């Protein structure tokens, strides 16, 4: 008669001693019927392996109501035991998840969200993969929506990349009244999509004017300028000083990165005259940039600055003056027209190095399509000039970061067509595949990867354009295939894909910083070593990685004594000077004197930060490239 | 592969292990032996000649002697009682290398550090002084004279070692507890304190590593140790009076799940006197034998039994 009595017995010794699958048979035929000690040892413990292993078996044989209603009863159940972590952590694999948490964020805010997207957020990013992460971020979106802690709803945004996020938070961000602080971190947070689609909304209504007023330009820096001025002050010495011991026409340059990149103090900016002529062609252009690159702020001072250097007598004057026009600001974008309208020269002229800096500033100013309908013929043209398409592919691929799913467009398909078209010039398959797979950035499900292994695959020039798409195509999910697939493929005879393909680890795994030092650096490929050195990173530079450039520091080549200052400097920003003067002890070539000044001073998922060093990893080559080391944006 | 595969011959069946003595500029260096053999003999691969530190043991050969290679060979702030002096070790001892601010514009730079000293000692109390050094600084604690005495009569050639480690990890403090040299061959202790004396008042070196000594007692220390050995500045330990015991009882307990029905005073005094090295003894040994009755509760009966064994153990032999 009592039947459920006797499966609630037989459950019970079967759960007592062992079972890995008769467990909740009874319970799920029991129909449970009929906070205390045996509530919590049969409902808390026993209901919480026993709905593990049933949501487990359940999830992973099959893929009824019986499950939502004895996950929904466990829901309740632990929502009366309020243990959010463990429960939680045990209920995420079995949308599911998004009525659980909008069924369970009713009162405990700071709990299951600080613990629970603290813990499954990083577990969500390091283990889970893509597919459940996007339910993170649409249920975080509601019940974030809903409560309160807006900040961490933008970084839902920084991940989501959606308008309708923005402007609800900035409906509801101006409904409950820093401002330019929020400013600051707001422009920050956005990438290129959602600022210029934030600006064409906001564009439309902004309800206040304050929102194409503040999310334009000059509002990110206008807190962070004059108080710079005020609460810092820098000395004399190190113009002085690093103005002084420069020689050898080097070291010049190194004085260009100086002026450019010394910032307060304008002293060496106005040091006279002629410093600008007694420099080279490509330190006519450093120089050039640099009163460009001290002036972000000030447009209408900018102007009366760089007027100066505009319309000279020399070519790179003007062309690295525009340039200058181009690093002094990103939203002002009336500097085009008298560089865009001379463009058309096609050979030698001076609209070549007009644009390189007219269309590297414009697209640090920008993803407009009349750009690259000018960018057409510059894409068409082939110049002799390798900047030309370097400028113009990280142009146009810094103006389509962060697309929808990316795109396949005649954009990309016409420059690995012209790409193609002339198998001269190798760095041309250098750079291209950077603007290619800065194209390929923002996608979430796109199969562009497998397009570009149906298509691209060809000799190891567009093979390396491919592994570079490889490269840019595994900004990091739950991918581990791809870690033992990087083990596999590490081994490559080709000295070039093991260079970025495992360069890439450094972004694949760059949140969990843990597991990226590994046993790269004791075989005997040095460029394994250099992909290390380079997968140090930029953060705040701890104990181990300053022990990895401890030995990296000290090595015979240019190439790995010339790679190490640049991390050493970049991932420290009585132990400042001390490694320079250890570098002082290591070479008293010319390399490593201007790139150990140079990270003198470089120490005084946004892709500004993680463009311009992955397309830097090309120094290795001639002066050229020299000219566009100095106008870095990767500097905040 | 034949090039680095071909001098197997001089590594091969007559080899030996020497000592070398020094390298000079004319790329032929010196060696020694047992009855003191110098051979000089153009140097080869595999050898670095720089970070070498001539002085110690090498490689050797029956043949002219080329050489072929080489081989070498509880914070500051949780204990009371104490503040006054563990701030007083901390800003003396973190003073150089750290917060440079106040330590170049006076420009004093007394390379000595401060020589600690404990009736209790055991390292307990001397390690948790010493601890202030391991918030940001490499690892290196050469505990005492211990190494130098439980090996063959070398001198003071280890001490050579960890003063040229030591130099090749200048952002260090060399701390020394527990030092046995005079206060447990023996004519050798004299003239390797001496030459550790005279290496440690900075010989042929400067203010590049503090050296903090540390023992069971200031005058086990010989009236020659005390004008180059204390210069900049000696500490005072008073007794613990039952305030450094509170102190160091209240951190145990501050992990431990245990009431106030233990009681404190005899078991902080149970035998005669003890800070914290048998009552952790008997706090791991609580811990354990307290998860022994599956209970993390700590009972009043099997403290005290556990107790008994240390009570017992220095007491019956």
């Amino acid at each position: 008669l009592y039947r459920p009595a006797l499966e609630e017995l037989r459950r019970q010794i079967r759960s007592s001693t062992t079972s890995m699958t008769s467990v909740p048979k009874p319970l799920k035929f029991l129909r449970p019927h009929y906070n205390k000690r045996f509530a919590a040892d049969i409902i808390s413990v026993l209901a919480m392996t026993m709905s593990g292993e049933r949501e487990c078996l359940k999830y992973r044989l099959v893929g009824a109501g019986e499950v939502a209603k004895e996950w929904q009863e466990l829901d309740d159940a632990e929502k009366v035991q309020r243990e959010p972590l463990l429960t939680l952590v045990k209920e995420i694999v079995p949308l599911l998840m998004e009525i659980e948490q909008v069924d369970m964020l009713e009162k405990d805010i700071d709990e299951n969200a600080y613990a629970k997207v603290c813990l499954y957020l990083t577990s969500c990013v390091n283990y889970v993969p893509e597919p459940e992460n996007s339910a993170l971020l649409r249920c975080a979106l509601g019940v974030f929506r809903k409560f309160s802690r807006f900040p961490e709803a933008l970084r839902l945004a920084l991940m989501l990349n959606d308008m309708e996020l923005v402007e609800d938070i900035f409906t509801s961000c101006k409904d409950v009244v820093m401002l330019g602080r929020h400013g600051v971190f707001l422009e920050l947070s956005e990438d290129v999509e959602e600022y210029e689609d934030l600006t064409e909304i906001m564009s439309n209504v902004q309800l206040n004017s304050n929102f194409l007023a503040l999310a334009r330009e000059l509002d990110i820096m206008e807190p962070k300028v004059p108080d710079d001025i005020y609460k810092t002050h820098l000395e004399n010495n190190r113009f002085g000083g690093s103005g002084s011991q420069v020689d050898s026409a080097r070291m010049n340059l190194a004085s260009s990165f100086v002026n450019g990149f010394v910032n307060q103090d304008k002293l060496l900016t106005d040091d006279g005259n002629k410093w600008l002529y007694k420099n080279k062609d490509h330190g006519m252009l450093s120089a050039a940039a640099s009163l460009g690159m001290i002036l972000l702020w000030d447009v209408d001072g900018g102007l009366t600055q760089i007027d100066k250097y505009l319309y000279s007598s020399e070519d790179y004057i003007k062309s690295g003056a525009l340039l200058a026009c181009g690093i002094v600001n990103s939203g002002v974008r009336n500097e085009c027209d008298p560089a865009l309208a001379l463009l058309s020269d096609y050979v030698l002229h001076n609209s070549n190095t007009m644009r390189l800096g007219s269309i590297f500033g414009l697209g640090l100013a920008y993803n407009r399509e009349d750009v690259l309908t000018l960018l057409l013929p510059v894409m068409g043209d082939s110049k002799s000039s390798m900047e030309v398409a370097g400028v113009t592919a990280l142009a146009c691929g810094m103006i389509a970061v962060g697309s929808c799913n990316g795109d396949v467009t005649s954009t990309i398909l016409q420059t690995i067509m012209e790409k193609s078209e002339t198998e001269l010039k190798d760095t041309y398959a250098r750079w291209l595949p950077l603007g290619l797979g800065l194209n390929h950035l923002g996608k979430g499900e796109a199969i562009e990867a497998i397009l570009a292994a149906l298509e691209v695959v060809s000799e190891p020039f567009r093979s390396f354009a491919n592994t570079l798409v490889d490269v840019c195509a595994y900004a990091g999910s739950g991918n581990v295939l791809k870690v033992q697939q990087l083990l596999h493929i590490c081994s490559e005879h080709f000295d070039s894909k093991e260079k970025e393909e495992d360069k890439d680890k450094k972004e694949k795994k760059d949140k969990d910083k843990k597991e990226a030092p590994a046993d790269m650096g004791a075989h005997q490929g040095v460029a394994v070593l250099g992909i290390a050195l380079i997968a140090m990173g930029e953060e705040i530079g701890a104990e181990m990685a300053l022990r990895t450039f401890g030995h990296l520091l000290r090595y015979g080549e240019p190439t790995l004594r010339r790679a190490v200052p640049l991390a050493l400097a970049l991932i420290s920003v009585s132990h400042d000077a001390d490694p320079e003067v250890s570098y002082n002890s290591i070479f008293a070539a010319r390399l490593a004197a201007m790139l150990r000044q140079l990270a003198q001073y470089h120490a005084k998922k946004g892709t500004l930060t993680l463009c311009p060093y992955h397309s830097d990893r090309q120094l290795m080559s001639q002066v050229a490239v020299a000219g566009l080391l100095t106008v870095l944006v990767s500097f905040l | 592969e034949e090039e680095r595969s071909k001098v197997d011959d001089l590594r091969g069946t007559p080899m030996s292990v020497g000592t070398l003595e020094e390298i000079i500029d004319d790329n032929h260096a010196i060696v020694s032996t047992s009855v003191g053999s110098e051979h000089y003999v153009s140097i080869l691969s595999f050898v670095d000649k720089d970070l070498l530190e001539p002085g110690c043991s090498v490689l050797l050969n029956h043949k002219v002697h080329a050489v072929i290679g080489v081989l070498m060979d509880e914070t500051y702030a949780d204990i009371g009682g104490l503040d006054n002096q563990i701030q007083e070790i901390k800003e003396s001892v973190e003073l150089p290398l750290t917060h440079p601010e106040y330590y170049e514009e006076m420009g004093i730079k007394p390379p000595k550090g401060v020589i600690l000293y404990g009736p209790p000692g055991t390292g307990k109390t001397l390690l948790a002084k010493a601890v202030a050094n391991q918030t940001s600084a490499t690892f290196l604690r050469v505990v005492g004279s211990e190494l130098i005495q439980k090996y063959l009569g070398d001198g003071p050639k280890l001490v050579r070692e960890l003063f040229r480690v030591a130099e090749e990890h200048a952002p260090s403090i060399v701390f020394i507890d527990e030092i046995d040299a005079i206060g447990t061959g023996e004519r050798e202790i004299q003239r390797t304190m001496l030459e550790l004396l005279n290496q440690l008042d900075g010989f042929d070196s400067r203010g590049d590593v503090k050296v903090i000594m540390a023992t069971n007692r200031i005058e086990t220390l010989d009236p020659a140790l005390i004008r180059p050995g204390r210069i900049d500045r000696k500490i005072e330990f008073p007794l613990p009076d039952e305030k450094t015991k509170k102190r160091i009882f209240q951190i145990h307990t501050s992990r431990m799940t245990l009431a106030d029905d233990v009681t404190l005073d005899d078991l902080i005094m149970a035998k005669d006197d003890l800070s914290g090295a048998d009552i952790k003894a008997i706090c791991t040994e609580a811990g354990l034998m307290a998860l022994r009755e599956r209970r993390m509760k700590v009972t009043n009966e099997d403290f005290k039994k556990s107790k008994e064994n240390v009570l017992y153990k220095k007491q019956e032999g």
